[PDB]
């Protein structure tokens, strides 16, 4: 069978607006490994977001995790967009940072 | 280091 | 007083792209510090963490070796396993393994570890003896078989009780400033109205390494295990964890509530409440 993938949207450090920081969307418990994640700013995809290697956890399920540098403000909305054979259509996941 | 590879062929499952 | 070493293995065909694609990844702990994959531009196992730097050439070479040896190999095991399966040529399909050793604080193989799946699915795995092994299914058994005539427990063991004991004691020594350092986490509580009359407390452990620790909250002394939601420990990207434990708690009772945390970084475990 196929496992869908857990998402969490968060940050590096704690967010202080005006200050630079790292963006991180962390994907977890999947099974197939194809998986494509992209990480948004207002609505529009960031360029150069990289990520870990493939690796897995005990029940084999995958885990990864996209990241890039990012300044966070009071309006910019950043959020982490998912699509997985699991999944009808993508998924977004807007970035709480008290989450 | 992983595992070393045997003298012979490596085996396939 | 704790310390392991795994490999990670994951083959993937994937018909009309190509031949199938092999990654490997090693972690001492939750510290990955090397990688290999087939599809890169010019596969060879590189470094993933600053102290397997200082490895010299024969040791990449050797590296390099096996896991482009395991990626034709692992080539053949995904058309054979198809084959066990009587399934179409059609489908992408997974071959997963994960092997390595764990260390007390008293040197020594503690126990050694050798499982792969297929699609998700246990398929096989190394009894813990280090001399047999423990088929899911029909499927499994020719392999088996095949492993028993290959003496590949023997290797297996030779190689968990020797080779992988030494490696792991070598990089605990060369990365000691990092994977013998256990890192505390900063913690806070944080209280977030959600009606009237209930609030959420969450609990916040931010920048811990290990990953391993226990986050809960108790009410009057009494764990609220059915009433927290706690969420997977997550990478910072630097090393580091973070991980959260909420509860929401009937506003004006907050102080009937306790956060512990519990983590090796510590000199002792925290009891943390919400500081209006």
């Amino acid at each position: 069978i196929q496992r869908t993938p857990k998402i969490q949207v968060y940050s590096r450090h704690p967010a202080e607006n005006g200050k630079s920081n790292f963006l991180n969307c962390y994907v977890s418990g999947f099974h197939p490994s194809d998986i494509e994640v992209d990480l948004l700013k207002n609505g529009e995809r960031i360029e150069k977001v990289e990520h870990s290697d493939l690796s897995f956890s005990k029940d084999w399920s995958f885990y990864l995790l996209y990241y890039t540098e990012f300044t966070p403000t009071e309006k910019d909305e950043y959020a982490c967009r998912v699509n997985h054979v699991t999944l009808s259509q993508p998924k977004i996941v807007k970035w709480d940072r008290d989450m | 280091l992983p595992e070393p590879l045997p003298q012979g062929q490596l085996t396939a499952y | 007083g704790s310390h392991s070493m795994r490999y990670f293995y994951t083959a993937m065909s994937r018909p009309g792209r190509g031949e199938p694609r092999f990654i490997a990844v090693g972690y001492v702990d939750d510290t990955q510090f090397v990688r290999f994959d087939s599809d890169a531009a010019s596969p060879r196992t590189e470094p993933r963490a600053p102290w397997i730097e200082q490895e010299g050439p024969e040791y990449w070479d050797r590296n390099t070796q096996i896991f482009k040896t395991n990626t034709q190999t692992y080539r053949e095991s995904l058309r054979n396993l198809r084959g066990y399966y009587n399934q179409s040529e059609a489908g992408s399909h997974i071959i997963q393994r994960m092997y390595g050793c764990d260390l007390g604080p008293d040197g020594r193989l503690l126990r050694g570890h050798d499982q792969s799946a297929y699609d998700g699915k246990d398929y096989i795995a190394l009894n813990e003896d280090l001399s047999s092994w423990t088929a899911a299914d029909t499927a499994a058994q020719i392999t088996q078989r095949k492993w028993e005539a290959a003496r590949v427990a023997e290797q297996l063991r030779a190689y968990l009780e020797g080779l992988c004991v030494e490696w792991l004691r070598r990089y605990l020594e060369n990365g000691k400033e990092t994977l013998q350092r256990a890192d505390p986490p900063k913690t806070h509580v944080t209280h977030h109205p959600v009606s009237d009359h209930e609030a959420t407390l969450r609990c916040w452990a931010l920048g811990f390494y290990p990953a391993e620790i226990t986050l809960t909250w108790q009410r009057d002394g009494e764990d609220q295990t059915q009433d927290t939601e706690l969420v997977e420990t997550r990478p910072a990207g630097d090393r580091t964890f973070q991980k959260w434990a909420a509860v929401v708690v009937p506003s004006g009772e907050e102080q009937r509530y306790t956060c512990h945390v519990q983590h090796e970084g510590l000199p002792k475990p925290l009891t943390l409440r919400w500081e209006p």
